């Protein structure tokens, strides 16, 4: 009960049980995992009152592969992450392409879970005297 | 302890199993010596939808009951309980038009009304203790070396 | 009779049905007070949040609705108000005594 | 107000006619008379000109004072008072006096009117706050009221303190 | 329709290769979102009926009102009888049913109305008991509105 | 902010307490706040959480 | 009869608030859910 | 029911939410209801002219 | 009158939005993921299906 300050709530794709009326919930580790796979799911414009959430990543659909274009990556994926997700620190970046013919692009994120608990990162009993910005 | 009785008082007589009685209620209900006209008017004045009661006595109930007095007051011995007489009635009007009532109706409210009582008294028999804080057990004494 | 100017107050503060983020505070106040116990998370990426913001659009769009003038809320498609009101011409006058 | 269908000053039986009756506030009684409220000719006169030019062209009204007249309480003590002097038999009598005064004149009082049965009477002692009881009561009108003279009707036959009369009364006494 | 396309609630559905059992869960939250939409619905339908609510030629026979949602793409599938989605007087009476106590509101309505013109009818709750037994609420209603569309022609040929 | 470490063989309270506040003067804060009766004896799989300090 | 007066000048179905249009409680929609479900 | 989980943060998740909502749906009522008093004010000045 | 619009078959726009392409980036860039001017919307929605 250390790891109070990452919080629970619902999973993405919510799921209802009818072996007790419950919505199923997610927490730490797997919570994270989540707010991820969302986060690069959803247009910057989709939200209605947060006009800027989400990423672009769609721009290079249709383009060749190139070291521009791979910086370009990167720095797409590592702003989405200071803005949107505050329990997390990218480690590495991996870009490959795995494919002759394929129209394939293989991007692999590995990244570090915080210890200690951010300024943004709005849990219940810690953003009350915590949250300064 | 809503009612605002601390501790000392509520456990001060005989434990009831059946939940506490009220030592005020309990002195209030003794066997009554007077019946008297100024406290039946009330009773019937303050029902809502009453407007006058143009007609009202008491007497004790006989028979042969002809022209007697008012009796605004009625005494009663000292080992009884007074009781309706069941001969009694009540004419309603509405304006100058008498209306009539149904037996069935007035039951029906009159047993509703009696028996949301006895839902209370039974509840009454559950909450009958105070909380006790818990603590937990743990070798207070274990001790290791400076060395 | 002439036509005015138009513009847009900018004090968009009205603490009722008709402000987003008034509604919004409210929501989150009710959700901490009733199940914190199992729901902490608040952040933006969750589900539960989101479904709250989409609702609180929705209210805006009814309170909207409700302060339309009655001239048209009660409104015949022909035009009158003939189920409606009586007229002065109807209603005032007397017969002769 | 109170109007009069077929009221005229010798008649109650008058086809063409009508009276009405004004009754003011009076309620600074600094300068009027609470017990003998009237209206002065000036609203008697202006209330007769405003009602004529509306009723007909065959029709006139006349307005005049009620002319009270009233019967009054006497009681059995009550079983109960506060003190002596705190809620003296005095003191009753100056509550039973408002509770008459507002039919008369304006003044409060929770009854819907003076001129009622004693069940009404009852209530409005029975809700004090310093009273439990009285065994009987009546209010029969005052027969053996000298100053105005002898052979005044009297209201004992079982009345709830109906008026004298359809106009030259009140039943409001205080 | 205010949720991203990531839910799966919108219009042009969810791609065949994500599988099967998410399509399901996003069934399942189609379902959920309904008990908020049933609700709203009811008070925009609520605002449409102030005219007959408020009529002097005829009042309505209900104070409490719904709507079918037809905006959704599988309600024919979501319904376990989808018969009542093709008539809203249908899916009144079956969702609200007896909440609405339609004659003491009703009643209310019509005094209110009877009121503003300083008219008064009282007397009818009980002089009708002579006539009529547990019939009479029907009867009472039935007179009030009239008097209401006679009104004018009552108040002044006196 | 707040904190978390995991207990491993070697370590000590007040020489943790160094590291992540700059005093060791607190250990009987973090220890009463853990529910630590015995602290100078720690069990080498514990969870312990660090408060920060008040601010007024 | 004793006509009419100031104190009896109220109408008490004139003001509008007589009529509440929509009267639910928590409790009555929660009971729309239950059948609802 | 109701009073006995106000304020006890012991409710699960969607009924957390569903109950938030008629909540907020109060504000929406005190509007609603005030139509009454519109429409007698609008004919009493705008039609009549009084 | 002058509410009601023209409805047209595609291949026009795409023959100038090759035009643009083949100067921006060259005939290898693919015509893909390029906005068309003069167009309110499809006239007819398509699904993931």
């Amino acid at each position: 009960k250390s790891k109070d300050f990452l919080g629970t709530g619902w999973g993405f794709p919510p799921e209802f049980e009818t072996s007790i009326g419950q919505v199923k919930t997610t927490s730490g580790v797997e919570d994270i995992q989540k707010s991820l796979e969302i986060l690069f799911s959803t247009k910057i414009g989709e939200r209605i009152m947060q006009p800027t959430y989400g990423c672009n990543l769609d721009e290079l659909l249709f383009s060749p592969i190139n070291r521009t274009l791979k910086t370009y990556v990167i720095e797409l994926i590592k702003n989405a992450i200071l803005y949107h997700e505050p329990r997390i620190d990218p480690e590495k970046i991996d870009i490959t392409q795995g494919n002759e013919i394929e129209g394939e692009l293989l991007i692999h994120l590995q990244y570090i879970v915080r210890a200690t608990n951010s300024r943004k990162n709005m849990v219940y009993p810690f953003y009350l005297e915590e949250g300064t910005n | 302890v809503d009612k605002g009785y601390t501790m000392d008082e509520i456990f001060e007589g005989p434990f009831l199993e059946n939940g506490f009685i009220d030592t005020v209620e309990l002195k209030a209900s003794e066997l009554r010596k007077e019946v008297r006209l100024s406290d039946i008017i009330n009773i019937i004045m303050s029902i809502d939808g009453v407007k006058i009661v143009k007609e009202i006595t008491l007497g004790n109930c006989d028979e042969n009951d002809g022209i007697e007095n008012n009796q605004w007051v009625i005494c009663i011995p000292e080992n009884k309980k007074p009781k309706l007489c069941k001969k009694t009635t009540i004419n309603y009007f509405k304006g100058i038009l008498p209306i009539n009532l149904n037996p069935v109706r007035v039951d029906n409210h009159k047993s509703k009304i009696l028996a949301s009582r006895l839902e209370n008294d039974l509840k009454a028999k559950d909450d009958l203790e105070p909380a006790i804080p818990q603590g937990t057990f743990a070798d207070w004494g274990e001790y290791s070396s400076i060395q | 009779t002439l036509n005015k100017h138009i513009s847009i107050p900018k004090d968009m503060s009205s603490k009722d049905d008709l402000d987003f983020h008034f509604l919004r505070e409210e929501g989150i106040r009710y959700i901490k007070e009733l199940g914190s116990n199992f729901w902490t998370d608040y952040n933006t990426h969750d589900p539960g949040i989101t479904m709250l913001e989409v609702l609180c659009y929705a209210i805006s769009d009814l309170g909207n609705r409700i302060n339309i003038p009655i001239e048209d809320l009660i409104a015949n498609e022909e035009g009158g108000v003939k189920g409606q009101f009586y007229k002065v011409q109807e209603i005032l006058p007397s017969a002769p005594t | 107000v109170k109007c009069l269908n077929h009221t005229c000053s010798s008649s109650f039986q008058s086809p063409g006619n009508a009276t009405l009756i004004l009754v003011p506030d009076t309620v600074q009684q600094s300068v009027f008379d609470i017990y003998q409220p009237r209206v002065s000719q000036g609203t008697l006169n202006d209330v007769a000109a405003f009602v004529n030019e509306l009723n007909s062209f065959h029709v006139q009204a006349k307005v005049i004072n009620p002319n009270y007249e009233e019967v009054k309480v006497d009681v059995k003590v009550k079983f109960r008072e506060g003190l002596d002097v705190s809620f003296y038999l005095t003191k009753v009598k100056e509550d039973i006096k408002k509770f008459l005064s507002p039919w008369a004149y304006d003044q409060e009082s929770s009854v819907e009117f003076g001129v009622t049965l004693h069940r009404s009477q009852m209530i409005h002692y029975l809700e004090q706050l310093t009273y439990v009881d009285y065994i009987t009561d009546l209010r029969l009108l005052k027969r053996q009221a000298g100053s105005s003279p002898c052979n005044p009707i009297f209201i004992e036959t079982t009345e709830k303190e109906y008026i004298q009369p359809s106009n030259p009364k009140s039943i409001l006494v205080s | 329709h205010e949720f991203p396309e990531t839910y799966g609630i919108s219009d042009i559905g969810l791609p065949p290769k994500l599988g099967v059992k998410r399509a399901v869960l996003a069934r399942q939250l189609k379902g959920y979102l309904l008990f908020f939409d049933q609700i709203l619905a009811s008070y925009f339908e609520h605002l449409s009926k102030i005219k007959s609510l408020l009529s002097l030629d005829q009042g309505p026979s209900f104070t409490y009102f719904t709507q079918a949602i037809k905006d959704i793409k599988d309600v024919e599938e979501l319904f376990k009888d989808p018969t009542l989605l093709e008539n809203d007087e249908e899916l009144t009476k079956s969702l609200i049913g007896k909440l609405d106590d339609t004659i003491e509101r009703r009643n209310q309505l019509m005094d209110h109305l009877i009121a503003r013109f300083a008219e008064n009818f009282s007397s009818y709750a009980f002089l009708m008991k002579f006539l009529y037994g547990e019939s009479t609420d029907e009867i009472v209603l039935q007179d009030k509105q009239s008097f209401l569309r006679e009104y004018k022609e009552i108040s002044r040929e006196r | 902010m707040s904190h978390y470490r995991t207990v491993k063989e070697g370590d000590t309270l007040p020489l943790m307490t160094y590291r992540i506040y700059g005093d060791s003067k607190y250990y009987l804060e973090v220890a009463k706040a853990n529910g630590l009766t015995n602290f100078r004896r720690l069990k080498t799989g514990t969870e312990l959480i660090f408060p920060p300090l008040q601010k007024q | 009869r004793d006509g009419t007066g100031r104190r009896d000048l109220l109408d008490p179905k004139l003001a509008p608030e007589s009529v509440q249009l929509q009267d639910f409680e928590l409790s009555d929609w929660l009971i729309f859910a239950l059948n609802f479900a | 029911f109701l009073a006995a989980y106000d304020q006890s943060g012991k409710l699960t998740p969607h009924l957390t939410l569903f109950v938030s909502f008629l909540k907020l749906l109060e504000t929406s009522k005190k509007r609603f209801n005030q139509l009454t008093k519109r429409h007698l004010d609008f004919y009493y000045q705008e039609i009549l002219h009084l | 009158i002058n509410s009601h619009k023209v409805t047209l078959p595609p291949s026009s726009s795409m023959a100038g939005a090759y035009a643009r392409v083949d100067n921006d980036r060259g005939v290898w860039k693919s015509p893909a993921n390029i906005g068309l001017n003069y167009v309110s919307k499809p006239s007819v929605t398509v699904s993931h299906e």
